[PDB]
């Protein structure tokens, strides 16, 4: 739907590659980016993805306008916060 | 002729007379809902009420 | 399919398998309590003995669906919380934490008229 | 209401196929003495053990007698600590969970199972000992009942003896497009049943008592006209006022 | 004091107690007053119940 919406994981500007389409793994699971996108559980353009990142995005119908975010941004998202103190 | 204008009013910390501060007891009162509330503000909005009239024809001049 | 969802329970020499439910395709919350207790969608299907640990390995969500932004993980204490249900959904929490915050929710409520409201000593 | 106790029955419960074994019970005795009747080598068994606990989602508690007096018959008789009888356990009763033994477990009740050979004082043939918790998954039934994504059945609109996540009563049940987003059932303050999900497709159901109260209006030694909350009634006329 | 001395086969037993009791054992322990305390195998006039159990393979103790 045209809403407003941040995402993370490793994605695109050692856990991961993209091409000009790309394969991340972490934590003994893959996952996949083709015309789909997939998930396996593994034990453990040519750009490598050293750290996780962050995108904000709102949504045209063609998702294709978005700002790069920098740490912090979690809690943009309806379903999560920053926990208080205690 | 004798009237009583007032009645001494009496208040109650409902935790304290049914749980005797024990923290498991006031633990479980929480689960009546609203069973302190609905002693404790009867006896507050009661001792209020009587304070402001009897307070309110007692106009000395 | 309709999913048929099972305890495989194992044991010093032993598996057996207790039937739990068709899990329905709706869920949305699992709780998992120390004390046994497993909650789905707010209401306590299964009582269990005291846990010592709990081993997740969920698979992802199902890429065909929205598929954007994050599903959480809450490492969780019990308090006695003020909280606000309109249409079974929590609107509002207030924390007992506090001898303000503990009249409140003494009171029921979560903002109070002026007045003289009987306390403890802390 | 004319139903005439013709009414069906309705059992709603937590969506599960037919996943069921039968708690069978075996008491056995022998009885002799020819001046009197006396008992003598009696044993019990759950399923041919000492000891059974339930696993499967419903079950059936049957009793199997056998007796061998000489004086021809014996009659039976339940004395029971406990919030059934085995009878009424098969009566759409739910639990957590739900042991059966012929020796004392931990909270248990005691089923107790007499006889009388020759009328007057009987004789404990057995004592049945059941350890349960109240509870919602494993039911107890009369008989096998089918059913492959839920062993559930409802009538809707006409009065139902309905067993409905452990509360029973008489009610009409009726379709609600009010869906509720928690839980699994809705009570009153009364602790009664005012609502409750089929939980395998999200649609809520609605519980009405199946006789409504009502004001009569008498004057002269007669019934005049009736105030009610129902569009029909045996009167010829009916008129609708706000309230 | 409790001892069990438990054989089971099967590695390990749990055990647990019910009482008809104003008591636990353990509670017992815990400065309780008296004027006189008598413990039996066998059943005593007035007496309650302790009743102990164990669990050998899980289900029915
Ligand atoms: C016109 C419009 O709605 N597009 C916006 C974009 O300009 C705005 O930056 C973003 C929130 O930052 O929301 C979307
Ligand atoms: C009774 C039994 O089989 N216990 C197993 C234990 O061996 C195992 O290491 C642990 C790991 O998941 O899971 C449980
Ligand atoms: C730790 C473990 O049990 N590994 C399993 C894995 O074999 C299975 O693939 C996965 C679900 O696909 O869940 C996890
Ligand atoms: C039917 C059954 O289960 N077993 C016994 C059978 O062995 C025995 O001979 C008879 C008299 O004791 O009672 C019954
Ligand atoms: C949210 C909503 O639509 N509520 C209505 C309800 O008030 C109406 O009586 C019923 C009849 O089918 O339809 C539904
Ligand atoms: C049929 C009808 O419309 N109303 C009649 C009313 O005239 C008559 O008095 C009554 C029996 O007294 O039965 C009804
Ligand atoms: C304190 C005591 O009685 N010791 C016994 C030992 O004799 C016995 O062999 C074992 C199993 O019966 O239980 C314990």
């Amino acid at each position: 739907a045209p809403a407003v919406v941040v995402l993370g994981g490793y994605l695109p500007s050692v856990h991961g590659i993209f091409l000009s389409v790309g394969i991340t793994w972490d934590n003994d699971r893959v996952t996949v980016f083709a015309d789909k996108i997939y998930h396996f559980y593994l034990k453990n353009a040519m750009q490598y993805v050293y750290t996780p990142t962050y995108y904000m995005l709102n949504v045209t119908s063609a998702g294709i306008y978005y700002e790069p975010c920098t740490a912090n941004c979690t809690g943009y998202a309806a379903n999560v916060f920053a926990t208080d103190s205690n | 002729e004798y009237l009583q204008l007032y009645n001494t009013p009496v208040s109650v910390d409902c935790a304290t007379y049914v749980c005797n501060g024990n923290s498991r007891c006031k633990q479980l009162l929480t689960q009546y809902t609203a069973a302190c509330k609905t002693i404790e503000s009867a006896l507050q909005l009661s001792a209020r009420l009587e304070s402001v009239e009897v307070n309110s024809m007692l106009t000395i001049s | 399919v309709p999913y048929y969802c099972f305890l495989k329970v194992d044991t010093y020499n032993s598996t057996v398998y207790k039937f739990l439910a068709v899990l329905p395709p709706t869920v949305r919350e699992i709780v998992i309590t120390k004390y046994g207790d497993v909650y789905v969608n707010g209401f306590g299907y299964l009582h269990l003995g005291l846990l010592d640990a709990v081993t997740i390995n969920f698979t992802g969500h199902g890429t065909d669906d929205d598929v954007s932004g994050f599903w959480t993980i809450a490492s969780t204490n019990f308090v006695d919380a003020l909280i606000e249900v309109q249409g079974t959904s929590i609107q509002r929490i207030l924390y007992c934490d506090d001898p303000v915050s503990q009249l409140k929710c003494s009171q029921v409520a979560f903002d109070l008229d002026d007045g003289f409201y009987p306390i403890s000593s802390r | 209401n004319l139903l005439s106790h013709e009414q069906p029955i309705s059992f709603v419960t937590l969506p599960s196929f037919n996943d069921h074994s039968f708690v069978n019970i075996t008491v056995s005795a022998a009885f002799g003495g020819l001046s009197s009747a006396n008992l003598v080598a009696s044993d019990t068994t759950i399923n041919g053990f000492s000891s059974f606990c339930v696993d499967t989602r419903q079950f059936t508690i049957t009793l199997f007698y056998n007796v061998t007096n000489s004086y021809g018959y014996v009659s039976k008789s339940q004395d029971s600590n406990c919030p059934f009888t085995l009878q009424s356990v098969n009566d759409y009763l739910s639990f957590s969970k739900f042991c059966v033994s012929t020796s004392l477990l931990a909270g248990a009740c005691t089923i107790d199972l007499f006889g009388y050979p020759a009328f007057g004082s009987g004789v404990k043939l057995t004592s049945l000992y059941f350890q349960f918790t109240k509870g919602e998954l494993i039911t107890g039934t009369p008989k096998p009942l089918e059913g492959i994504t839920d062993v559930s059945f409802m009538t809707l609109d006409v009065c139902t003896k309905y067993t409905i996540y452990g509360f029973k009563g008489e009610g009409i049940i009726t379709l609600t497009n009010s869906s509720i987003l928690a839980g699994v059932y809705y009570t009153s303050d009364s602790g009664q049943l005012l609502a409750f999900k089929n939980v395998t497709s999200g649609a809520v159901y609605s519980v009405t008592p199946c006789s409504f109260s009502e004001q009569a209006a008498y004057v002269n030694d007669d019934i005049v006209g009736v105030i009610s909350s129902l569009s029909n009634s045996t009167f010829n006329n009916t008129r609708e006022l706000p309230g």
